[PDB]
């Protein structure tokens, strides 16, 4: 389940 | 630095309770079925109606249509008759010498009814996420033809979200041109896209048809009604809630070479009345901005490791798929993926914001951004002002009613929050 917000947690 | 117990820890957003949310896109997405023809080597776009008839001839299982899931708030016989009417008019086109560029349909009582001459809360259904995931994947076809721009393009060209861009530019352009040229007439518009196959050949794709209603679009805001009629292999009985706005017919039997062998599966037609506007059509026509925009987003993420290591690591990041960003979230753990996944995830977000554009999304975006900044500052231990969290949660949560994409975005935020302020 892809969630674009997880890119904020790099 | 105030005492801990006084510090405000943002709570999850509250998503409304209700019956599951329903599909509200202008056309089908993951459930779409293409009937396709291989264009000649020379190619040269034929006439939509000619291609559409050609595409329909590639299917060999057509049968007498029947209603298998009614539109609860509709006159379902009118939908069946509307479909039969489309076939009759295609037959008439077939019988003339030349294929015409456009076809105006007879204004029968069923078409006038269907062309027409929601504040109740809904809970978030899992179909929305499933849609988003499918938009992120790669198709076997490339939907775009021809810096860091080049490596970006390699990754998104076969991306399902990019099919949706091209589908939406085509339909909205047909729909707009028909709207200008034939304001009174019920015009029959094939839903067509074009792609290039793995082998290199051009392909023309028929998803179905749209009948345009009356279109005196004096203003941007003025609405044109239309009936959409779209092939699919999705049985509506799997997820009835998704299809509340639709009448679904069974129109055919399709052969699939399955993992056991050759199966017969029913082909369906998803039918519904829907609306759009001059401004909404023009925005549909602009959907290629979604590629420029997500490009800007990726170039900016590659302008962080370009001013950190004093040398742009583009050839690195793209050429080496060993670097990863956090992309998904299995309760197993945070799923990570190559820069390709990131490019596609971001495209899909940009596209879905276009496809599911709404006032709710406008509110949600403007407000959730401010809370997002607070959450980032909290996570960096920076002590941002939380004095207006009350007003902010109100401004956000009054946008959480029934729109499936907003609901999904809210649900995504709540997951981010848990991980961010763990």
């Amino acid at each position: 389940d892809y969630n674009p917000y997880c890119l904020y947690c790099k | 630095s105030i005492e801990p117990f006084l510090r405000t820890t943002p709570r999850p957003l509250r998503l409304p309770d209700g019956p599951l949310c329903h599909q509200r896109s202008k056309f089908l997405l993951m459930d779409a079925l293409k009937l396709s023809i291989e264009d000649p080597s020379h190619e040269g776009e034929g006439i939509p109606l000619y291609d559409a008839i050609k595409c329909m001839k590639t299917f060999f299982g057509w049968k007498e249509p029947n209603i298998v899931k009614p539109h609860e708030k509709g006159i379902n016989p009118n939908y069946l008759m509307a479909w039969k009417q489309v076939l009759a008019e295609l037959q008439d086109i077939e019988n003339e010498e030349k294929i015409p560029r456009t076809k105006n349909m007879k204004r029968t009582s069923q078409l006038k009814w269907a062309l027409g001459e929601e504040p109740e809360p809904r809970s978030l259904a899992s179909w929305v996420q499933n849609e988003f995931n499918k938009a992120c994947e790669l198709t076997d076809s490339s939907w775009i033809e021809l810096m860091r721009r080049n490596y970006f393009t390699a990754e998104v060209s076969h991306c399902r979200a990019t099919e949706y861009i091209m589908k939406g530019v085509y339909i909205n352009t047909a729909l707009l041109n028909a709207s200008c040229a034939a304001m009174d007439d019920f015009q029959l518009i094939p839903m067509i896209s074009k792609c290039r196959t793995k082998e290199g050949r051009r392909k023309t794709n028929l998803y179905g048809f749209i009948i345009k209603g009356r279109s005196h679009l004096r203003n941007d805001t003025d609405v044109v009604n239309f009936v959409s009629m779209e092939f699919s292999l999705t049985d509506p009985r799997l997820e009835p809630h998704k299809w509340e706005k639709y009448c679904v017919l069974e129109i055919g039997d399709m052969l699939l070479r399955t993992a056991i062998g050759q199966v017969s599966r029913p082909m369906f037609l998803y039918v519904r009345t829907n609306g759009t506007s001059k401004i909404k059509m023009k925005w549909g026509m602009e959907m290629r901005r979604c590629l420029l925009q997500s490009l800007q987003q990726i170039e900016s993420m590659i302008e962080a490791e370009s001013s950190v290591k004093e040398k742009d690591m583009t050839k690195e990041f793209f050429e080496n798929k060993s670097e990863t960003w956090p992309i998904g979230e299995s309760p197993r753990g945070v799923e990570e993926g190559s820069i390709g996944k990131v490019c596609r995830t971001l495209l899909a977000k940009s596209v879905f914001n276009s496809l599911y554009a709404s006032p709710q999304l406008e509110g949600f975006s403007a407000e959730s951004r401010k809370l997002l900044l607070i959450v980032q500052a909290l996570r960096d231990n920076l002590e941002p002002g939380t004095f207006d969290l009350g007003g902010l949660y109100e401004a956000i949560e009054e946008c959480l009613i029934n729109d499936p994409w907003v609901l999904l975005n809210a649900s995504w935020f709540n997951s981010f929050l848990t991980h961010a302020l763990k």
